[PDB]
């Protein structure tokens, strides 16, 4: 084939694997938790409605994402 | 002995750097000819 | 925690360590280290951010 | 000159004089006025022969008769001038000097030959430090170095009976003064007394070295040059360039330096300068010679008048420009050419077009011969003037030389052995090599300006090979799998897919035809469309009889299109092949069935007929593309509004503090990809069934003729993804970091793309470019690395005569059967005979080439596993027998004798490797049977609980799915003690759950049903105060080591099982009483006071990515142990614990009675997936994680590791959807696990802990145990390819691809009489390759030798 078509297939692979990585991160399935899995605080049922199966609060979730920003 | 720690890190990590080797090296020589010899030896 | 690692205490010890790190085996000296650290980054001669 | 093996060894000085033709003495080269050579410098006349052929230097003797006489005036032996190219002169180095290779090779040759560290050698050489040389017996060790003042004193110490030098004189004195038999006796002594395995290890190693260096013909002092040869004059010329400027090589410069320094040292010696002067001079000469040889290892090269370091003798051999890789493999080639390739559909597939002018330039010698034959030019010069006039008759004579003369046509990178195919020629106007169309898929060559090169085969053997082996119509089966590689590609399949389709109401609806012939007579005259559904009377010839062809007329119910396609289908095929839509997959399995039924000739002529009719009706379709062809969904604006409102939802909810930034970003990207898939589906359903037309009635819908849809349906080009981007929106551009941008492209290509959206597209577009720029420049690294290891391998026996193959079954990964058995036992030859499930029979003899007839039988009788012979267990010595490689090839018959399978194997594994993502790439609690079929349990250890359900007490019980056929239809891996429902070998119903268990937590369920108590459970010591304390659950759970006391570490956490009184019943079968002990974190719930039921959760114990790139394959063959090695059993017996937590806790396993004591140290940061009271089988999963292939090879055996590697790399391919047959991977493995190790030499003569390769030791013990004696135990190894290629019987081979210097020097000291009989070896030394046609020739020389 051509030097463009190979690049098309590689770009499709790259965007596919990215999109699947970020669909895998979202939960949308699990059992209701009723309270944080880190601090014990309650998860308000609105946030649980937005994501079925939120193992964390918003506070602990933000904290964990924020430590993970430095990738450790 | 620490240069031997450079050796074991080069074994594990799978590479090194000018900063790494220049870190571990034995002080007080720094002629840059002994350095080029020792870098060729680590290669 | 870097202070934890920091062996040297005052200006003299730090200047001595920098002086020996710049040039190996050169014996440490008061004006020696002082001029070395004054000419590493702080004199018109050897350092000029354009 | 059919000489022999080549031989290498040290360069003895008097030998270097026998090579000489007179000492070079002076640094002059030429004479600056008359450009004759000054005598005598690097150049000369009397030393290295005459300048002009048969002419003296001064010019006294200038006739052929005077050859041989040396002129009395300037002593120049009047002879040919090519003798200027073979004479070596020498230098008489005044002081000696150390050869840099035998000094700085890495492991110093002199270091571990004198038993001396390198720094002291550099001392004695560069005059750092004195050194003793046979200091007698007063005080000083022989090697005992000194320094200045110490030698000064010692001269006063022992001025007499003393001997201390320094310089090359010292090393030479040591080496000469050494006596090797003495050191052999001394080393055998200390091998006797000094009983220290490290100590006598290195002792026996050095004695190995010295005995090797003795059994060569060498002497230890030849490593220190006294006489140094000069390369001749014409390998380092001094060419006269135009203008007086000369363009010399660099060796002239280096030798000039060395001759200067030698003369200067001699001059210093005559004066007897003070010792600083002579010392600095000898150092200068040492550096000069060391720069002559290698110009490296010395620390800093001596660059010439450029700033570029000047190349040297160890550098004209090395590198990708040294003579090995750059002029002994890649050499220019007369009789070649090239051009822009082009299309040329008017050709049968066995003839490439070709220009008149390239032809008349390639075949000048042939033309000249023919023209002096037909008397059109009496002399050859006349024939040249003729064919240089391009007269009338030389075109006729060229057509008479180009009748049957196959030109080889090559493309730029020749990956796989179809890359170089021959063709006949067909003389052509123009200058484009009009290639065939079908073959372009094989070359991998579109026509965007790609340039193929034509060679020409000169001889007659080469013409018969360019016809009977490399012709175009003998390589249509791809070497890496039986499927034809003549798949019709893009205009041809669109032609057929337009031809054989059916629109609902075209002209000539329903009218019957008398056959195909008047189907064409209807279509061409126009009375009926090309496609409109129509009864015909086809007549298909099925050939079920033995070779017969039984005609059978009928009235198939077809179109006109299929029928007019039918006039081209040959006899044996059945009409149900061309009655369908004929896409690309179907149009290729058309050719596949043709080749599987009718052989090769009708498949070739049929592929040509297909291309002809395909192009014709593809042109008749007018299959054009226009801007009304890409239909947007009218339900697109709604979907984009809806998703762009859902993002409004997540924005509002983010600024209410309900979700972090990461969560809203993920949710946004999730709703955009969802909108994307919905819009793409909406367009594709507005696109596929869109056409709605009407047969004599209301309306009806059918697959559409939207030109872009046929181009996306046939398989011609594109797919639903590109049709997405042309009509629906186009996704989410992924920025090159890897992170996907969140601002999707709500527009498409039929609409515009405003500035932001196009620009965001730029990221991913340029990442695709910047990767397919690195891929085209590093495309053949894997094939290179494989043919380095798997090259000298040639099918050199008709039948190895064994009965030991590997068991083939259809892979099933917990679901629908991935790879059936007819794709794996298709070609390989059976190992032991096959019995129909009643045994009933002898279904197939053990040596039956399983062609498709036998797969027919095996699939008619439902055979499940066929123990088939395999390349990795062939019993041949330096080769692979005929059968065991099987049959696969571009042909379809058994592999011939000699056909070099190592190379075509490495290329079968390496050419699809172009078709794989170069970056690595990661894809990411109940059992549910699919359908009807009985249950099948292997290694099942179940207990008939008093509860009723079934539970497995074996760690490794596989849950299969068998039918009443007996086949294995499904298999599942039950965890430990899963709650099981149905029977063991019994029947179940389809789609019904049969097994449930605990997802994350491990049951410890009892063995039999008996009373319970506790032992050694003291809280604070062994147990803790656990409880679901809202429920009363007293849980005194086993304490870990960090919570158990230092005597608590000596305690045994336990669960005792009491009988009805207080005793402990024996475990059934064994005599360990009834109880279970438990480790830390063996979480207890109940306590003493209950009788257990089988299936009691006495405890609760808590707790895949498939890389798919090419680098996964590179690391599979490299065999690198992974990060988390799957800890694995070592001795088939009972399990236990060891010395508790010395950082790494120690396992202990024990057999029934034998060598029990094996304990293993494990990082206790990782789970141990073994019980504390079980009998772990050898090769059993103590832990999890990827298990190292070395451990497979050492624990289980060969066939286990080979099935491992083949299934792993087959996963890496059939993930991507690439077919490659497993012969090739098995042969690369047989080259992997070639070396071996020894356990007890015994009745052989190999060192015990020595590593030797399998073929040698196996022939040794085979012939010994063939005698009355006893064999030798060997533990097989397994090397990565990059290391398994690193050992080679030849050194000429290993001087190519390994680093040359280490190879040359190791062989040199070892005196390794390298034979020929490789392929790198003979391709280097330019005789017949012993692989293909050359094999009979080498058998000829084998007969010559040894008689
Ligand atoms: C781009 C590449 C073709 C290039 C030739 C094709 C061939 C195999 C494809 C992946 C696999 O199917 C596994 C997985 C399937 C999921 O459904 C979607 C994601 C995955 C990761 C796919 C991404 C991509 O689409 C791949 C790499
Ligand atoms: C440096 C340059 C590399 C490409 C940049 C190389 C490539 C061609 C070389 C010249 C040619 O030989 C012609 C000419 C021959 C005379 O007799 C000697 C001088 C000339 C000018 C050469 C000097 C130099 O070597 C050139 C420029
Ligand atoms: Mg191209
Ligand atoms: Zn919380
Ligand atoms: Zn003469
Ligand atoms: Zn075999």
């Amino acid at each position: 084939s051509d030097e463009a078509d190979e690049a098309y297939s590689v770009t499709e692979q790259l965007t596919m694997t990215g999109i699947n990585r970020i669909r895998q991160k979202i939960n949308a399935h699990g059992i209701p938790v009723y309270l944080c899995e880190a601090c014990g605080n309650p998860i308000p049922e609105a946030r649980r409605k937005i994501f079925p199966g939120v193992t964390l609060c918003v506070e602990c979730q933000a904290y964990q994402e924020r430590q993970r920003k430095h990738y450790a | 002995s620490q240069l031997k720690l450079l050796v074991t890190r080069g074994k594990e990590q799978g590479y090194l750097t000018y900063a790494e080797v220049n870190d571990h090296l034995p002080e007080d020589i720094v002629d840059s000819d002994q350095i080029e010899d020792i870098i060729q030896m680590i290669n | 925690e870097t202070l934890r690692v920091d062996p040297t205490n005052d200006r003299l010890s730090a200047l001595v360590e920098i002086y020996r790190m710049m040039r190996p085996g050169e014996p440490p000296t008061r004006e020696a280290a002082e001029s070395l650290f004054e000419n590493l980054f702080f004199s018109e001669d050897r350092y000029d951010l354009s | 000159e059919e000489f022999d093996a080549i031989k290498i060894a040290l360069a003895s000085p008097d030998m270097i004089r026998s090579w000489s033709f007179g000492e070079v003495k002076k640094p002059e080269t030429i004479n600056y006025r008359t450009f004759k050579p000054e005598r005598d410098g690097l150049f000369c006349a009397r030393i290295f022969g005459p300048v002009k052929d048969y002419e003296c230097l001064c010019g006294k003797y200038k006739r052929l008769k005077h050859r041989g006489v040396i002129c009395e005036k300037c002593g120049v032996e009047v002879t040919q001038t090519k003798v200027r190219r073979e004479r070596m002169g020498h230098i008489e180095l005044a002081s000696p000097t150390a050869h840099i290779w035998f000094l700085k090779s890495l492991p110093s040759r002199i270091g571990l030959l004198l038993d001396m560290p390198l720094r002291d050698i550099e001392r004695v050489l560069y005059f750092e430090s004195y050194v003793v040389i046979e200091g007698g017996m007063t005080n000083l060790e022989r090697q005992q170095i000194l320094t200045e003042e110490q030698y000064l004193d010692a001269l006063e110490e022992f001025g007499d009976e003393f001997d201390a030098k320094m310089g090359a004189e010292a090393i030479q004195a040591l080496l000469k003064s050494m006596d090797l038999e003495q050191e052999c006796e001394q080393l055998r002594e200390e091998l006797n007394e000094t009983n220290s395995e490290t100590k006598r290890k290195k002792l026996t190693k050095r004695i190995k070295l010295l005995e090797a260096f003795v059994q060569s013909g060498n002497k230890p002092e030849w490593m220190i040059l006294t006489v140094l040869p000069v390369l001749p004059p014409d390998l380092r010329p001094l060419v006269p360039l135009d203008g007086g400027r000369f363009a010399t090589s660099d060796l002239n410069d280096l030798y000039r330096r060395v001759i200067n320094r030698n003369n200067r040292l001699k001059r210093l010696l005559d004066l007897a300068a003070p010792d600083i002067i002579v010392r600095n001079e000898k150092r200068m000469l040492q550096e000069a010679v060391d720069a002559l040889l290698d110009n490296g290892r010395r620390g800093r090269a001596i660059t010439g008048s450029n700033k570029r370091p000047l190349k040297s003798l160890a550098d004209m051999i090395k590198g990708k420009q040294g003579r090995f890789r750059q002029n002994l493999l890649g050499k220019r080639v007369d009789y070649s050419g090239r051009s822009v390739i082009t299309v040329g559909p008017y050709l049968r597939l066995h003839q490439c077009g070709l220009p008149k002018k390239m032809a008349l330039e390639l075949f000048k010698p042939f033309i000249y011969g023919k023209l002096e034959l037909r008397g059109l030019a009496t002399t050859i010069k006349a024939a040249k003037k003729m064919v240089e006039r391009e007269e009338a008759v030389v075109w006729d004579i060229l057509d008479e030389v180009i009748r049957e003369h196959p030109v080889l046509l090559n493309r730029a990178p020749t990956l796989h052995r179809l890359g170089i195919q021959a063709f006949e020629p067909v003389l052509i106007e123009g200058k484009a090599i009009q290639l065939h169309p079908l073959v372009c898929a094989a070359y991998n060559a579109d026509f965007d300006g790609d340039q193929m090169a034509v060679h020409v085969p000169l001889t007659l053997e080469a013409q018969l090979e360019a016809r009977a082996l490399m012709m175009s119509t003998n390589n249509i089966l791809s070497p890496a799998n039986g499927e034809p590689i003549i798949v019709p590609s893009q205009d041809v399949v669109l032609g057929l897919y337009y031809m054989t389709r059916d629109c609902v109401n075209a002209k000539g609806e329903g009218m019957v035809l008398t056959g195909p012939k008047e189907a064409e007579r209807l279509y061409r005259s126009g009375l009926a469309s090309l496609h409109a559904r129509v009864k015909v009377r086809i007549t298909e010839y099925e050939k079920d009889a033995n070779g017969e062809l039984v005609a059978k007329t009928s009235l198939k119910d077809t179109t006109v299109g299929r029928a007019i396609l039918w006039m081209i289908v040959p006899k044996g095929l059945p009409y149900s092949i061309v009655n369908q839509a004929l896409g690309k997959k179907a149009i290729s399995k058309m050719l596949n069935t043709c080749y599987r039924i009718l052989g090769l000739k009708p498949t070739v002529i049929f592929a040509d007929q297909i291309m002809y009719t395909g192009f014709a009706y593809a042109a008749r379709s007018g299959a054009s593309v226009g801007i009304d062809d890409m239909v947007i969904p009218e339900k697109k604006h709604e979907i984009i509004s809806e998703a762009e409102a859902e993002v409004a939802e997540i924005q509002e909810q983010f600024q209410s503090g309900l979700v972090t930034a990461g969560e809203r970003y993920n949710k946004v990207i999730d709703i955009w990809a969802a909108a994307n898939d919905r819009v793409s589906k909406a367009m594709m359903d507005n696109l596929q069934t869109e056409t709605v037309i009407n047969r004599d009635g209301q309306e009806e819908k059918q697959v559409s003729f939207n030109s872009i849809y046929m181009m996306a349906d046939s398989g011609a080009r594109g797919s639903a993804a590109q049709i997405r981007q042309l009509a629906g929106m186009r996704g989410l551009m992924a920025k090159p970091d890897g992170s996907i941008i969140e601002t999707p492209i709500t527009a498409n290509f039929r609409e515009g793309l405003n500035v932001l959206q196009y620009f965001i597209s730029t990221h991913g577009a340029r990442k695709g470019l910047a990767d397919t720029a690195l891929k085209t420049a590093n495309s053949g690294y894997l094939t290179r690395r494989l043919v380095d290891v798997a090259q000298d391998l040639v099918v050199t026996e008709d039948d190895c005569g064994t009965h030991e193959g590997i068991m083939m079954t259809p892979v099933i990964e917990g679901g629908d059967v991935k790879e059936p058995l007819r794709d794996r036992v298709l070609g390989r030859v059976t190992a032991e005979d096959v019995l129909k499930p009643g045994t009933a029979d002898i279904l197939v003899p053990r040596n039956t080439l399983l062609h498709e007839q036998w797969c027919d039988l095996l699939e008619e009788n439902s055979v499940d596993a066929v123990k088939v012979r395999s390349v990795v267990s062939c019993d041949t010595d330096f080769g692979v027998c005929a059968h065991c490689y099987g049959r696969d090839l571009a042909r379809g018959h058994i592999i011939n004798k000699g056909e070099a399978i190592g190379v075509i194997a490495a290329q079968s594994i390496g050419e699809p490797g172009t078709q794989l993502t170069m970056r690595t790439f990661h894809i990411g609690s109940s059992i549910q049977v699919k359908n009807k079929g009985s249950i099948k349990l292997s290694n099942v250890k179940s207990v008939v609980n008093s509860s009723g359900k079934l539970v497995i007490t074996s760690r490794n019980t596989e849950l299969k799915l068998i039918d009443e056929f007996g086949r294995t239809k499904e298999s599942y891996k039950v965890p430990y003690g899963a709650v099981l429902a149905k029977g063991d070998g019994e029947q179940v119903a389809g789609g019904e759950t049969v097994a449930n268990w605990d997802p994350h937590t491990m049951p410890v369920i009892t063995e039999v049903s008996g009373f319970v108590r506790f032992t050694d459970m003291i809280d604070g010591q062994t147990i803790t105060r656990q409880t679901d304390e809202l429920t009363g659950l007293s849980s005194l759970v086993v304490l870990d080591s960090a919570e158990r006391t230092a005597g608590g570490k000596d305690l045994r956490p336990a669960l005792k099982i009491v009988d009805a009184q207080g005793n402990d019943v024996l475990i059934p079968g064994t005599d360990m009483p009834a109880q279970y002990f438990l480790p830390g974190k063996a979480i207890v719930q109940l306590e003493d006071g209950v009788q257990i039921s089988s299936g009691d959760t006495l405890a609760r114990i808590p707790q895949k990515d498939i890389t798919g790139g090419l680098p996964r394959v590179a690391d599979l063959f490299e065999a690198r142990r992974p990060k988390e090695p799957a800890i694995l059993a070592e001795i088939s017996g009972i399990v236990s614990f060891g010395k508790e937590t010395k950082g790494k806790r120690r396992l202990v396993i024990t057999p029934v009675d034998g060598s029990d004591p094996y304990e293993e140290m494990i990082p206790k940061w990782r789970q141990l997936n073994v019980f504390e009271g079980e009998r772990v089988e050898r090769g059993d999963v103590i832990s999890d994680g990827p298990e190292a292939p070395h451990d497979i090879l050492r624990l289980r055996g060969v066939h286990a590791v080979t099935r491992y590697i083949v299934n792993e790399v087959q996963d890496v391919y059939r993930l991507q959807g690439v077919k490659i047959n497993d012969k090739h991977i098995e042969v690369i493995v047989r080259q992997m696990l070639r070396k071996a190790t020894i356990v007890n030499a015994g009745s052989s003569d190999f060192l015990e802990g020595e590593q030797v390769e399998y073929s040698r030791v196996k022939i040794a013990n085979r012939e010994l145990e063939a005698n009355g004696k006893v064999g030798a135990t060997y533990s097989r190894d397994l090397l990565g390819i990059t290391k398994a290629s690193l050992a080679t019987e030849s050194f000429i081979s290993a001087a190519s691809f390994q680093e040359t210097t280490r190879v040359l020097t190791e062989a040199a000291v070892a005196g390794k009489r390298d034979e020929l009989r490789g392929l790198k070896e003979n391709v280097i030394v330019g005789r017949l390759i012993p692989a293909g046609t050359g094999y009979a020739y080498h058998q000829d020389r084998m007969r010559r030798r040894a008689a």
